[PDB]
């Protein structure tokens, strides 16, 4: 019933999702380069369309790039069905306005036809997952139009977006803050939940928690993929009690515009028996809630939580969960009105490279610092109108650039006001 | 045979089912395939339907708004035992909202559910009543169980309806919207059930952990304790006991006013596997254990509150002269109002478990229930007054006055249970 | 409930606060967030205010002339426990001078401080008294605590005021101007407090080091011992004890003359973590330990000096026939004047600490206090007579006769305590 349709938009979107799909295929027991399997485990129907002995991942692959199909065959074999891959003609040169306005009506109609076919092979739609990168030209503007279009066709369906935000210190292109704000404005309006990730945080993790020396994006994507595979464990491995995407939206989002979540996982293990059997839920909870495993450039132990959820995997003792979470409640800071704090869940099936593991998600007021940095960089460039012609000559009015900024500021102000008011909601 | 129909609603009520039903199968000498295993004992007919063949069929219905609790129970944990034509499954689940279970989604399944119930009712000449086992946490349990109860009471008004309401923990089972579903559903249980048992999972977790301080237990112990309490409550409805002979007698013994029907329980030895080796529990210790803090499946101290009714059901030989001295010896730990005699009733029935010398369970109508309700109500108010997560309920039809009504009903219920405290 | 208001003044009084309040929270079964944790025991109302919600609020005010002691306590060590509207913060601190705390800086905060105190007073029907916890070392403690005490006594003259005066060490806590602040502030405590407890940090350091000669301790032990002594002194004000039932009774039992109110204490086992494993401390050893040199938190030998009053408060079962033989067995180690009966009073109250069989604390009115005062006074005179560091006080208004007056008052106080020695 809780069938998931993934949408992958742009180069980052496809590489991250690619790593995810190949890890999913390892846990369920499917060949990552063929889709062919004889003996599989878990509820494979949530993510794969099985025809004969081939498990076909349910995904819509989208680009503006002229040769997206060949670019996939070369890395992912025949795992993805070519009928689901939508190729483009020219491309968006890191310009939100091209991905969003000047993309071609036909390109979008084909994406929608593919989505309709994928939702037509389901007894029910459990939700959509969008994987993309906010500073690009297709994963930002086209991915944003797709969220708009999907939410208009399928309102009341939980959309989760996983996206890469600018890094806190160094930036990629000068245009990046314009692409990032308009992408964020559309995430604010259309996603049910958004997971904020960035590369600076992930690199520190790759260099300090993984054994890899001099990691590249290929290694960095295994941290993101690990977040994605763990967050879908309960869905994939069922259980009498479990978590679907609609359970996460209901429990983590207290207001409709405060859905931006942080993510953290531990242990991080590269394939092979390179891990150590710590086997302790208490240690994993202490780690997942520390600042060192957070996959975004923020410092959550200094903020305040509105809500959080923790999913434990493997043979975790009930007694250790209760003690470990008691420690977490004592050490961290929560807002009074939400009085229960957490959503807790367990899935008895172990991740393939560790007997135990933990994934945590949550609403931490600290997240505004990511948005505030983006806002400030935009304001300086916008005031001087540097690289601005690239957006207004591609269909935007100054009004749209200003309204997108205003919406972002509204979310920041709402998170901060709530957080400051919170200090006295206890007296 | 006064027959009882058991309905399991929601993910937890269903999770419990295999433990509840395995206990009954072993207790009456039936295998898990429904086949007889030697001599059948007890009034088997009250809980099992006899097939056209030698197989016994549990007289039960399983309801889930998603497909998964049922799929695991009937395909992996207790294969071939449950009748697939008595399982009701939706697709969407409940997104943890009361609103789906009671107003927007679960309502489309009521024709299917009432049709299956009638098919089950039609197989019995003398129906005593219904037992509905449900979580009050999640939307399927919190929402549908009262929707189902109302539909039954309006069709079969002369039957006794009992619910087994399980309150989720503030830790392992927690949810950020638990207080909304708990208050919204207590509001309906108040008019739906004749008898409503409240079991608190936090008490189970601390009680078992205390008993287990000397060992590694098993992760299955928490579910076995919860399932066992229902089995023991029902023991007198299955054996020819001199107590709680029928659901109608439980109602007359424990509930003096239509609203004051929320009951607490106490159990000893909790589980056979918790009390192993030398367990000669003398009649004297068993009765002291049953009013001990570590045997009460609620955050209740009997000494702090007032009893309205109290029934102690023991199993095995329990000489009456001992039971009477144990009761007199309760002193002022067990106290009632000045408008009641100390109406404490105790006796014993048949033991089926070869590892225990004796055992027992109590049913209490005690003002301490009001403290659980106030705890949950305070949490409700903090969230409600600042609109936390209310959009998710309003989007599915819960006009705001619906929350306000539940708030007022529960505060009145708390006020009424505490009348004797003042 | 006879309610007590606790005020923490200065960097050390504030440093202590998290240990003092955590002990009370655990002792009465309250969590550190003010939430109830099971059954509440003792007269909780005497130290905690009940919120409009289920939360308990410590009935306390924190005063600091700088921002830092408070910031660390309320933001890092015991988050969400202390009410921020009860915290008073200055900017300049005190430059370690009495003069700032009492004349030039701290005076501008008195309207704010008395306003917060009244807001706290207005929440209670029956106010028993105030406890002011302060250092007598640094200027904020040494200066403001007496400024605050005078302001309160002039407004609420019928209440009993107790101070907990902590004398800094000559090593880890030392300062080059310690003798000025100590004499200048003892001069005001003399007329301000009804009861004044003196705790000497040098005794704590040597006592703990002695107990720790077999292990590595913890650096937190010094603060836990100091905080615990206050908690134990106050145990009888929180539990329904047959001793020191109220602050007024402590005053009548221990202070025969308005000026002779400076008291010494003795404690055993000092800290639970210092006495682990087999700690069956029999009633007999506990009372011998309480008059032992290694349990007295002052440079005082009971055998060398004269008692005016002596109260022993024990916790746990302590048979009275043993307590009486232990007292008789004190012989001439505990001696009073020929104008007094040997008025040694002992009894016991409720134990809350599951790791200890029993425990206790004593309150002594003993002439040995005069020796601490003379020690500090001699140091004062060596500095004063050669003007060391006096410019720093004169620059903020301490006209020289102010020092001379304090010098004479303390020499008179010493003379009076030693009257029975001659
Ligand atoms: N973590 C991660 N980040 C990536 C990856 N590829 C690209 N990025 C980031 O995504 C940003 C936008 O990428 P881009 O190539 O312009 O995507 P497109 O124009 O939307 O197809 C880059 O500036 C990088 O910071 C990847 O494989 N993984």
């Amino acid at each position: 019933a809780g069938e998931i349709v993934c949408i992958q938009v742009g180069q980052a979107g496809n590489q991250i999702a690619g790593a995810f799909w190949q890890k999913i295929c390892a846990e369920h027991g499917i060949d990552p380069v063929n889709g062919k399997a004889i003996d599989v485990v878990g509820d494979t129907d949530i993510f794969f369309n099985t025809i004969g002995d081939k498990y076909i991942p349910r995904a819509v692959v989208v680009d503006l790039e002229p040769a997206v199909v060949e670019n996939i065959r070369e890395k992912f074999g025949t795992l993805f069905d070519p009928k689901s891959i939508v190729s483009g003609a020219d491309g968006a040169g890191n310009n939100f306005a091209i991905g969003f306005n000047e993309h071609g009506a036909e390109t979008l109609e084909k994406v929608m036809q593919v989505v309709e076919q994928r939702v037509s092979e389901t007894e029910s739609i459990g939700g959509f997952i969008l994987t993309h990168s906010c500073g690009g030209g297709t994963g930002s503007g086209f991915g944003s139009k797709i969220l708009k279009t999907i939410r208009e066709r399928y309102p009341k369906v939980p959309i989760f977006t996983f996206s890469i935000f600018p890094s806190p210190k160094i930036s990629e292109t000068v245009v990046e803050p314009y692409n990032a704000i308009m992408t964020l404005s559309n995430l604010i309006k259309y996603a049910s939940c958004s997971i904020v990730l960035d590369n600076e945080a992930l690199f520190s993790i790759a260099e300090k928690k993984l054994e890899v020396e001099n990691p590249s994006l290929e290694d960095l994507n295994l941290i993101i993929a690990q977040v994605l595979t763990n967050v879908t464990a309960s869905l994939r491995f069922s259980g009498t009690l479990n978590l679907d995407l609609g359970k996460l939206v209901t429990n983590l989002v207290p207001f409709s515009n405060l859905h931006f979540l942080m993510a953290s996982t531990a242990p991080l293990v590269l394939a092979g028996k390179e891990s150590y059997e710590k086997m302790t839920a208490k240690e994993l909870s202490a780690q997942v809630f520390g600042d060192e495993y957070i996959c975004a450039a923020c410092k959550p132990t200094t903020g305040r939580y509105l809500a959080a959820s923790v999913l434990f995997r493997g043979a975790v003792k009930t007694s250790d969960v209760n003690e470990a979470m008691a420690t977490v409640k004592e050490q961290n800071s929560f807002v009074n009105w939400i009085p229960t704090g957490f959503k807790i869940s367990k899935s008895e099936t172990s991740p393939k490279d560790s007997a135990l593991g933990v994934i945590m998600l949550g609403n931490n007021s600290e997240i505004v610092s990511v948005f505030e940095r983006i806002g400030a960089n935009f304001d300086r460039l916008w005031s001087r109108k540097a690289f601005a012609h690239w957006f207004t000559d591609s269909g935007f009015e100054e009004k749209d650039l200003d309204d997108a900024r205003a919406l972002v500021q509204k979310v920041i102000d709402d998170y901060r006001k709530l957080t400051e008011d919170a200090e006295n909601l206890y007296f | 045979a006064r027959e009882v129909i058991t309905i399991h609603v929601g993910e937890l009520g269903i999770q419990i089912a295999p433990n509840f039903w395995k206990y009954l199968c072993d207790e009456h000498n039936i295998d898990y395939k429904g086949q007889e295993k030697g001599k059948i004992r007890g009034v088997i007919d009250n809980f099992f339907e006899k097939a056209s063949i030698g197989k016994w069929i549990p007289r039960t219905i399983l309801v889930d708004l998603g497909p998964n609790a049922i799929r695991k129970v009937t395909k992996k944990d207790m294969k071939d035992f449950f009748d697939p034509k008595r399982c009701v499954m939706g697709l969407a689940g409940d997104a943890n909202l009361f609103a789906k279970g009671y107003y927007s989604y679960g309502t489309r399944f009521m024709e299917e559910i009432m049709d299956k119930i009638q098919k089950e009712v039609d197989q019995t000449e003398h129906l005593q009543g219904f037992i509905v086992v449900h979580s009050i946490g999640d939307g399927t349990g919190a929402g549908l169980a009262p929707l189902i109860m109302e539909a039954i009471k309006k069709k079969h008004p002369k039957l006794v309806m009992m619910s087994y309401s399980i309150v989720p923990s503030q830790n392992m089972d927690c949810s950020t919207i638990l207080p909304y579903n708990a208050i919204l559903s207590l509001d309906k249980l108040t008019s739906c059930a004749d008898i409503s048992m409240i079991i608190d999972n936090d008490s189970i977790y601390r009680i078992v952990a205390t008993q287990g301080k000397e060992n590694e237990l098993s992760e299955s112990i928490f579910d076995q304790v919860l399932a066992k309490a229902l089995v023991e409550i029902t023991a007198t409805l299955r054996f020819n006991s001199p107590l709680n002979r029928s659901m109608m007698e439980m109602s007359t013994n424990l509930v003096p006013f239509p609203r004051n029907h929320f009951l607490m329980t106490s159990m000893s030895p909790l589980e056979t596997s918790l009390t192993s080796a030398h367990q000669k529990i003398e009649t004297k210790e068993l009765m002291q254990d049953l009013i001990d803090q570590d045997h009460i499946l609620a955050p209740i101290t009997v000494e702090k509150g007032v009893f309205t009714a109290f029934v102690i059901a023991l199993r095995g030989e329990n000489p009456h002269s001992i039971l009477q001295n144990s009761i007199k010896g309760f002193g002022d730990r067990v106290k009632f109002s000045e408008i009641f005699p100390t109406a404490i009733k105790a006796d014993s029935t048949t033991l089926t478990d070869e590892k225990l010398a004796r055992s027992g369970i109590t049913l209490m109508n005690h003002s301490g229930v009001a403290n659980l309700f106030q705890f949950l109500l305070t949490q409700f108010e903090l969230m409600y007054d600042h609109d936390a997560f209310t959009t998710w309920y309003y989007q599915e039809g819960m006009q705001p006055s619906e929350f306000e009504a539940a708030k007022n009903n529960i505060q009145k219920l708390i006020t009424e249970y505490k009348q004797d405290e003042y």
